DNA sequence: CTGGAGAATCCCGGTGCCGAGGCCGCTCAATTGGTCGTAGACAGCTCTAGCACCGCTTAAACGCACGTACGCGCTGTCCCCCGCGTTTTAACCGCCAAGGGGATTACTCCCTAGTCTCCAGGCACGTGTCACATATATACATCCTGT
């Protein structure tokens, strides 16, 4: 009757290089990753997390420990990452999580110039009739990082509002300064 | 009362005796130490020190420098064969090892006419 | 933290390789330095932090650094005061 | 209130000074100066007073310590090192 | 050039000067990064994260020489990391 | 005298394969001669000396074991 | 790939030899009880680094492209260690004198060394300059332009 949901985010960000490889044939830098929602250190109760690239690189299969849970790789076009999280208790059955590798950006997004694509998805591990040491590390998971945690699922609108904030008070200070340091000056 | 004389002076060492001693009765190493260990001590260290440090100097001179630096006694240390032996796990700051000799690298190959 | 392993980069390891004489590197020897190096820290620093927090102290000093290193028998010189 | 340290670069550098006139040292060759010197310190007077607990014995003498340099230096460095205490040594006790 | 040419050049220049092969900047994070997993909020002198360079310096030199030895027992010229592994285990660090 | 030649082949084959070898090169018994050769010679000087500063004519035993403690080789079994 | 031998192990039970264990009897060394200066612990106080940034600069790390050079496998064949049987020899004895060579114990004794003073001079610290590095007038010095 204990049921403990730990909710993560699992995606990828994806750069353009501007230009295609020279030789090799990759467009975009990207990186596949997965991490909490809350600020909490995963690697508490998880043990291993494996991402299954497409069978066109050398070792498709990429694995990770800590809390980060990130590979950093490069490619030309878009395929589906098989990720399975594997936690330290081996009776509990490992969680598989299905996440299409996004490189290229929509139409809207794209007239807008930014560079980073991001593709995260917001997902919830549920844990139902946990073992008593499963329990334990569930409940015991420390806080990962002192800063904030943040996600940029899709990023065309956080933009936006960071940019609204930035811009404004970049502006607001530019103007304070030029308008009344030149007329000081003039007295 | 009389002109007080060092130990140093007496025996005729550089290092001080005096503090090697200090050291030596309140450093736990026995319980009463001798009179003529502190000495001998000192001797040995100011051998070495002069030993080293002449090594150094001449290190110094063969690369036109006035003032010794942790490269001077790395390549001192390194090239005695007994100090070497003696200082072979102790590793310095700022220091490097023996370098090897670009000029193999001109009767081998260089640049050609190409577009030169 | 941000994996901060990876900040010795392949041309540092490459300069530390010409250093020691080496001639030739091969692609994987990059990751086994990494992970000599990251052990090598390991005992140092567990042995610094061994010194320090026995002393109560909550700054590793320089002296802790150089009592590490000398029981592993790397006794290190520049520092001594 | 001034926190004083100690080193030897008083006896180094005068040591310097007078077997090299002409060249110098710097602040950090004397401290590895420094370092050797403490070092080599430590290293016979741990084997001195190991050699006189071998022996039953309470006190480090100026044999023990002839002994320890006889062990730790190596080939021909020990010897002179050994020479120059015991000259030391008797130009001490005759009270020059 | 090829394979005989800049890295002959690179190791007598390296060898002649001294200065520190890694960044500073980088490794003081990995220090800190090693230290975090034995007492946190710990602080460290700069004299002894030069103090660690330096000694990781001196160790990464001669394990590298001790490798090239290994290369060279093998008639090869690259260093491969079953040397480093075999200079370890002779070292006894990993028997 | 020259009696260093007591250490035969049978003798360090048996110590090489004990130590895991199964095939010895015909140069190998005149080079590990000389390596025990400088081993001992290293770890007699220090017993000696041990020795000679006890005033004791007999090479004691706990001389040797702590003349190989001084190699780091401490050998267990004979006092220390 | 089995047979078919054929040695090598290796169960497994047997049997005295002698080290392992135990018990006895003192000796000595850890406990007890109590006094007595330190050790260091802890409560402040100071101010030195340590950390944390931020900006500008650019070396440098880095990915890519592109051969060449070195690595690995293959092959041939040809020396030099292995396996094993014979002659050699050194390593065990045993012999036959007659006594010491040297660690070990012990007792005076006595120089040497701790302890504990008071001092004063010699070595950490503050300050005075001088060798090398830095940034800037300058007297021409090379294109550009009236002419």
């Amino acid at each position: 009757g204990v049921t403990i949901v730990k909710p993560i985010v699992y995606g990828n960000v994806a750069r353009y290089f501007g230009k295609k490889r020279e030789e090799d044939g990759h467009t975009h830098q990207w990186t596949v990753y997965v991490k909490p929602y809350r600020n909490e250190d995963m690697s508490a109760y998880v043990k291993k997390i494996q991402f299954k690239l497409h069978e066109s690189y050398g070792n498709p299969l990429r694995v990770v420990t800590k809390p980060p849970y990130e590979i950093t790789e490069t490619g030309w076009g878009e395929f589906e990452i098989i990720i399975k999280i594997f936690f330290i208790d081996p009776n509990e059955r490992p969680v598989t999580l299905y996440h299409l590798l996004k490189l290229f950006q929509s139409d809207t997004n794209a007239m807008l110039g930014k560079k980073t694509v991001v593709s995260e998805f917001y997902d919830e591990m549920i844990f139902q009739d946990p073992t008593a040491m499963m329990q334990q590390l569930l409940t015991t998971s420390r806080q990962l990082t002192l800063g904030a945690y943040k996600h940029e699922t899709e990023f065309a609108e956080l933009e936006v509002k960071t940019r609204e904030k930035l811009e404004a008070a970049k502006k607001k200070t530019s103007f304070e300064i030029a308008e009344l340091k030149e007329r000081l000056k003039a007295s | 009362r009389a002109k007080a004389k060092s130990r140093s002076s007496r025996a005729g060492l550089q290092f001080p005796v005096g503090r090697v001693h200090r050291l030596l009765r309140k450093g736990n190493y026995a319980e009463r130490v001798g009179a003529g260990a502190p000495v001998y001590l000192a001797a040995v260290l100011e051998y070495l020190t002069a030993e080293i440090l002449e090594l150094a100097g001449n290190a110094a001179r063969d690369n036109k420098k006035t003032r010794i630096i942790p490269r001077h006694l790395q390549l001192a240390i390194r090239n005695d064969e007994e100090l070497n032996k003696l200082l072979g796990r102790v590793t310095i700051a700022q220091g490097g090892v023996l370098p090897n000799i670009q000029a193999v690298l001109l009767p081998k190959k260089t640049e050609s006419h190409h577009k030169a | 933290l941000r994996d901060n392993i990876q900040g010795i980069t392949k041309p540092a390891i490459r300069r530390l390789a010409r250093r020691g004489g080496v001639k030739r590197i091969s692609g994987l020897i990059y990751e086994e330095t990494r992970g000599v190096l990251k052990v090598f820290l390991e005992n140092v620093i567990r042995d610094a932090v061994t010194y320090t927090e026995h002393a109560k102290r909550k700054t590793v000093t320089a002296m802790d650094v150089v009592y590490a290193l000398k029981r592993q028998g790397r006794t290190l010189y520049g520092f001594g005061g | 209130k001034r926190s004083r340290k100690e080193s030897y670069s008083v006896y180094v550098y005068k040591v310097l000074k007078q077997v090299h006139p002409d060249t110098g040292i710097s602040s950090k060759a004397m401290g590895i100066m420094n370092s050797f010197v403490n070092d080599i310190f430590e290293r016979i007077a741990g084997e001195a007073s190991r050699l006189a607990h071998y022996n039953k014995r309470s006190t480090i003498t100026s044999r023990e310590i002839q002994t320890a340099v006889r062990l730790l230096l190596p080939g021909e460095l020990a010897k002179h090192a050994v020479s120059e205490g015991t000259k030391a040594v008797t130009k001490y006790t005759s009270s020059k | 050039y090829r394979p005989g040419t800049v890295a002959l050049r690179e190791i007598r220049r390296y060898q002649k000067s001294t200065e520190l092969l890694i960044r500073k900047l980088p490794f003081q994070r990995l220090v800190r990064e090693i230290a975090q997993d034995f007492k946190t909020d710990l602080r460290f002198q700069s004299s002894a994260v030069m103090a660690l360079q330096e000694a990781c310096e001196a160790y990464l030199v001669g394990l590298f020489e001790d490798t090239n030895l290994c290369a060279i027992h093998a008639k090869r010229v690259t260093i491969m990391p079953k040397d480093i592994q075999l200079a370890r285990r002779i070292r006894g660090e990993r028997a």
